[PDB]
């Protein structure tokens, strides 16, 4: 995906391609089985990138936290979809609109989904207490 | 190419065409592409330009596919090519707005003289054809003058300036006493 | 039945942003050539693993005028040029707002101005993390059109630091063929750009040959014995006609003014070679050109008191070197706009370019920087326990 | 919070303030939409800090692991509170004792809570097996 990250697919490959290259990125990195006096500064600048990679990586890989699947690579949410948002089915979905040209179709619900998602997380917290109010 | 002209105090109109006739995304952007006026869906992005205070458009017309752009209270600096990029083409208006005045302000006498000043914007090769109540066709370029100014010269003077295929009329007001 | 949502991570979705990018630039860190000096001081030796993981059937509108990555390269270059090039006495202008006396008083600025060198570096641009530099194997676009068989990179390809007007030097070339870049045919400023799919020879020599400097109380005289070329201009005209169909094809008017927009202005010895509109600017096209017919001749000579492509205002450079210079090149294309209007009857003429933001955009129509939006939304039938 | 970390609130702001600045740190970093020959050594020393930030970050951001919420930013445990520990209710709690002067009130249960928490984690493991002993 051109960088240490974006590592769950290749551009132009439509959705299903990237979605499945998830597991093969896993399975491919699972087993593991001249230098100038001022190369210093290149190494240096080389450093940041990797850190920042992990940093952002977490930074929302973290805040998949309030989204209920931090750390991992694959959510499934619990919200009712609004056909007003995309109105498409997996067939054309995964095989077409090579994502970069996919999400622009929904460039606006970008935060409405975060809305509904954290909302259902709080929904779960509410039902956990409802269920615990007796035992 | 399709020009427009102004009068240093007027407005002007600039046109944008669209075939879907549907209010699709247009943006108005000057020569080196600052954003000036833009349809963002059903909205107008008052761009970050010299014209964050002036420009506008008839808004209703968009759902017809005709997107306009006006430059109210033109001063010679609003004189610049524009561009409209509705779907796949970038229609360019070109606005070369000026204004004009005379030297005399409130006081004149008979047999005296008066001169002219036309505040053209850079890159213009106009020609000032100027008139009088007495039929004084002052034939020349910018600085139009006459050594004879009389009580019969009273009344304003229909002055005009040709800047690349057009002109626009002008007062030169004449009052005595 | 009903529809519910899923969202998940990492699903390459690269909406727009145009933020900072870092260079990949293999300097030598030893040569006094200021190109590499900057290319190491503020730029970094190269990245050896670029992975153009080619796109499938994308449809993305690599709109070449909403790519602030190009502005970023621009400002990088303007940053480069000034510690690179040393104006002896820069007379730059200023005014502070006073409505009409805006105080435009000439601000003179003195400095020290010796020579160093000039030799481009194919630098490349490198997305930050979560960012991806879409490339484009197709180059046509009309100006704004996608590409099947390209995709992402890690750092970009070489985009060199020489600057020139309508015609470059020591620079890029064109990949497949010659294509053009513009929009509406109502008034037509909309500068047009062509990338010319072959090379050309441009070479200027002047060993000494002119020891006598002045003429009155010539060394600045440079004679560029070039070549002869013409057939690339025939390809020029045939393209032009393919977009300007029913009219002949001239140039017919190099009005003039400030030397840098008209004359071939290009950087060598840090300085440039300034002639009139006499050369190669003339031919008409109805089904034949209009010129004529090794290093033979063309007279473009050097000045010293230049204008800046960077920020308005003059500059004052040094007396030149004794002689024995040469510069070759590989023209990638050309920079043109119709000398248009409404006085015209069926002859057509193209005419010129001095805005860098395209001068280095016949090389970046591909590059569209994007973040990742690896959080994605989609429908399922997924909902929780009640 | 004065550093790359401690990033879920501001000092003096009492609890509720920091607790809510959690989510706005999330939402604020979500979208993203002279140099001397011996500046080397400052960059160098600048480096460590960021690494160590991530390092500690994980290092127990990790060992929220045995605490059952590693990676994330917000736990809710499963233990019975000892009114002997603070005996306060959210109202004054979150609005007062600007934390730095909050936890000193309980400077001793520091490890008793880790005790009970990992204890309930093992409690869950025990109940998982009890529940699985049949199917
Ligand atoms: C989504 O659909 C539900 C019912 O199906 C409705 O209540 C809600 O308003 C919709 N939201 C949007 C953003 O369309
Ligand atoms: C939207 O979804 C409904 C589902 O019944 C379908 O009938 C309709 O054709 C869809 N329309 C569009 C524009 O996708
Ligand atoms: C994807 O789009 C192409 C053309 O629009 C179509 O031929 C193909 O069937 C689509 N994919 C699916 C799964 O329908
Ligand atoms: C996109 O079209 C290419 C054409 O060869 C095809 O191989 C590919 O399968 C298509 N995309 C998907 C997701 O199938
Ligand atoms: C959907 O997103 C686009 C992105 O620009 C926005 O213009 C549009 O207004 C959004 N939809 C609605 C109904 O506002
Ligand atoms: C104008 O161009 C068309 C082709 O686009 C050509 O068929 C036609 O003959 C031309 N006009 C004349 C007078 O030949
Ligand atoms: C601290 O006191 C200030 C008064 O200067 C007040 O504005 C602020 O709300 C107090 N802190 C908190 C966390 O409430
Ligand atoms: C904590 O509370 C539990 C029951 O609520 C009790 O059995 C235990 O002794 C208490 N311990 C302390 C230290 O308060
Ligand atoms: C301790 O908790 C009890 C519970 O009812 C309460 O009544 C009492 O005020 C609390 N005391 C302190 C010092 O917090
Ligand atoms: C915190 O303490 C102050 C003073 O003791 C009081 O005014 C304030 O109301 C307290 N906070 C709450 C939530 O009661
Ligand atoms: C609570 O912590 C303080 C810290 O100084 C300590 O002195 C005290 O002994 C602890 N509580 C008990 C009951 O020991």
């Amino acid at each position: 995906g051109a960088v240490f990250l974006g590592f769950l697919g290749v551009a132009g490959s439509t959705m299903g391609a990237a979605s499945m290259t998830l597991t093969v990125q896993a399975r491919q990195l699972l087993s593991g089985i001249q230098h100038l006096l001022q190369l210093t500064v290149w190494g240096i600048k080389q450093l940041q990138t990797r850190v920042l990679a992990i940093e952002r990586y977490l930074k929302d890989q973290q805040l998949l936290g309030i989204w209920g699947c931090s750390g991992k690579l694959i959510c499934c949410t619990a919200v009712p979809w609004n056909s007003s948002w995309s109105n498409k089915s997996q067939k054309e979905i995964w095989d077409n609109m090579t994502w970069m040209q996919w999400d622009k179709e929904i460039s606006n619900y970008t935060n409405t989904i975060y809305k509904l998602l954290e909302d259902s997380q709080n929904q779960q917290e509410s039902n956990e207490k409802d269920l615990l109010a007796l035992d | 190419k399709k020009v427009v002209l102004g009068k240093k105090g007027d407005t002007v109109e600039l046109t944008c065409t669209a075939s879907q006739k549907k209010s699709i995304q247009f943006h108005w952007k000057n020569s080196n592409q600052i954003k000036i006026l833009g349809n963002q869906g059903s909205f107008l992005t008052k761009g970050p330009s010299k014209l964050n205070d002036r420009a506008d458009s008839r808004r209703s017309l968009w759902d017809q596919g005709n997107f306009p752009l006006i430059i109210k209270n033109l001063k010679i600096e609003d004189s610049d090519t524009y561009i409209c990029e509705v779907e796949d083409q970038k229609e360019e208006v070109q606005l070369l707005v000026f204004g004009l005045t005379a030297n005399s302000d409130t006081h004149l006498l008979q047999g005296q003289s008066l001169t002219l000043t036309l505040e053209s914007p850079p890159g213009s090769s106009p020609s000032v054809q100027c008139r009088s109540p007495r039929g004084k066709n002052i034939q020349g370029g910018k600085t139009l003058s006459v050594s004879q100014l009389e009580l019969q010269d009273s009344g304003t003077w229909t002055c005009t300036v040709l800047q690349n295929q057009k002109k626009v009329e002008f007062k030169i007001d004449i009052v005595v006493l | 039945g009903n529809l519910w949502v899923t969202v998940y991570y990492g699903v390459p979705v690269w909406k727009e942003a145009t933020t900072t990018l870092f260079c990949a630039s293999d300097a030598k860190a030893y040569d006094t050539e200021v190109h590499n000096v900057w290319a190491t001081h503020a730029c970094v030796p190269t990245d050896p693993s670029p992975q153009e993981l080619v796109l499938e059937n994308v449809t993305e509108n690599f709109n070449m005028w909403k790519n602030e990555m190009v502005n970023q390269m621009h400002e990088d270059v303007i940053s480069l040029w000034d510690q690179s090039l040393k104006p002896c006495v820069k007379l730059t202008p200023l005014c502070v707002t006073l409505e009409c006396l805006i105080n435009c008083n000439t601000s003179a600025i003195t400095q020290a101005c010796p020579k160093v060198s000039f030799e481009p570096i194919p630098i490349h641009y490198c997305t930050p993390a979560g960012y991806a530099i879409l490339k484009c194997n197709d180059k046509t676009f009309n100006g704004t059109g996608p590409c099947h068989n390209v995709s992402t990179v890690q750092c970009t390809h070489g985009i060199k630091p020489v600057v020139s007007t309508q015609l470059l030097l020591n620079g890029s070339l064109a990949e497949g063929e010659i294509i053009i870049r513009s929009e509406n045919l109502t008034n037509n400023v909309k500068t047009i750009l062509v990338h010319l799919n072959q090379s050309v020879e441009i070479v200027c020599t002047r060993p000494n040959n002119n020891t006598r400097k002045s003429i009155r109380i010539d060394i600045r005289q440079a004679h560029c014995n070039i070549s002869k070329w013409h057939e690339t201009l025939k390809r020029v005209s045939e393209k032009l006609a393919e977009h300007f169909p029913n009219k002949t094809i001239n140039f017919t008017s190099s009005s003039g003014g400030d030397l840098e927009i008209t004359t071939h202005s290009f950087t060598c010895r840090g300085e440039f070679f300034y002639c009139n509109t006499s050369g190669l600017f003339n031919s008409t096209y109805m089904p034949n050109g209009t010129y004529l017919h090794s290093s033979i001749t063309i007279p473009c000579r050097i000045k010293q008191i230049i204008n800046m492509w960077q920020e308005v205002g003059r500059a004052m450079y040094a007396p030149p070197i004794e002689g024995n210079i040469t510069c070759k090149s590989n023209i990638t294309g050309l920079l043109l706009v119709r000398d248009g209007g409404t006085e015209s009857n069926n002859t057509e003429t193209n005419n010129g370019g001095g805005d860098m933001r395209d001068n280095w955009r016949s090389e970046l129509y591909k590059y569209k920087v994007v973040e990742i939006k690896p959080l994605g939304v989609a429908p399922t039938a997924c909902k929780r326990r009640v």
